[PDB]
């Protein structure tokens, strides 16, 4: 019963009123759908996505929260935010030299991508995936590690979904990640992959003819179990394929590994060796 | 089929 108020006051040109409000809304809308719900019913999201063109960086970034919470709700509850116009003013600001601002824009995007396939290809057909691909690039590991998040949400839709990231070129970046040092960007490159592979047979074929097997097979050899576990469901999505792909993974020395693991210590590793293993016969 | 939402709380 305050929160048609607090609507109302982002518009107040008194930037104290609108931005305690913005402030109120954006926490608000981060307890849950029904706390969600209740902000989309008062009127927030025009407001909100009109807020996706201020030049004042304190209200964009707070705008970006509210929205982000927003879209940690339900799929309709994203699809409220999509069906109030936010994506392009959204993907636009993937473009900032803003850090700030850049990582909120991910933050709202990635969240926006957790939805179901029809939420997730509207994130496509708004053209976010050429500048997601490049930041797979960027020096800034706090916004690799976004990107990453963005990219991996929107392949964890179906197979037109998934076709969209590797039509974009994320591959070769994906697969040049394998190498980090960094065990955090290594997983998120990891699930990356994982959720590719998970498509169908021309998917999973795409991943194999961009050179990933011999850097998973690899990591099959990490110390690391949080490394090893993501490694394996990787190369286990990608042996769910055709008898192409079985063989493929047989072929990179997939098999002698897996048999080692079989006995491990761990047993969500032990779980999923065991289970790549007999699909591979 | 993996995915994940992040909150913006303070
Ligand atoms: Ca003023
Ligand atoms: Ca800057
Ligand atoms: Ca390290």
């Amino acid at each position: 019963s305050e929160l048609p108020q607090m609507v109302q006051q982002l518009n107040s040109p008194d930037q104290q009123e609108l931005q305690s409000a913005l402030r109120k809304l954006s926490q608000i809308a981060s307890g849950g759908n029904e706390q969600i719900q209740a902000v989309i019913d008062a009127g927030a999201l025009p407001a909100l996505v009109q807020l996706l063109s201020s030049p004042n960086e304190q209200i964009l970034q707070e705008a970006l929260w509210a929205l982000s919470n927003i879209a940690s709700g339900g799929n309709e509850q994203i699809q409220a935010v999509i069906d109030a116009g936010a994506l392009p003013a959204l993907v636009q600001l993937l473009s900032s030299p803003n850090e700030q601002i850049l990582q909120e824009a991910l933050w709202a995007l990635s969240n926006i991508a957790s939805g179901g396939n029809e939420q997730i290809q509207a994130v496509i057909d708004a053209g976010a995936l050429p500048a997601l691909v490049q930041l797979l690039s960027s020096p800034n590991e706090q916004i690799l590690q976004e990107a990453l998040w963005a990219l991996s949400n929107i392949a964890s839709g179906g197979n037109e979904q998934i076709q969209a990231v590797i039509d974009a070129g994320a591959l070769p970046a994906l697969v040049q990640l394998l190498s980090s040092p960094n065990e955090q960007i290594l997983q998120e490159a990891l699930w990356a992959l994982s959720n590719i592979a998970s498509g169908g047979n021309e998917q999973i074929q795409a991943v194999i003819d961009a050179g990933a097997l011999p850097a998973l097979v690899q990591l099959l050899s990490s110390p690391n179990e949080q490394i090893l576990q993501e490694a394996l469901w990787a190369l286990s999505n990608i042996a769910s394929g055709g008898n192409e792909q079985k063989q493929a993974v047989k072929e990179a020395g997939a098999l002698e590994k897996l048999e080692q693991l079989q006995s491990h210590e761990n047993e969500k590793i032990q779980k999923e060796a065991q289970e790549a293993l007999e699909k591979l016969q | 089929k993996r995915k994940r939402k992040r909150k913006r709380k303070r």
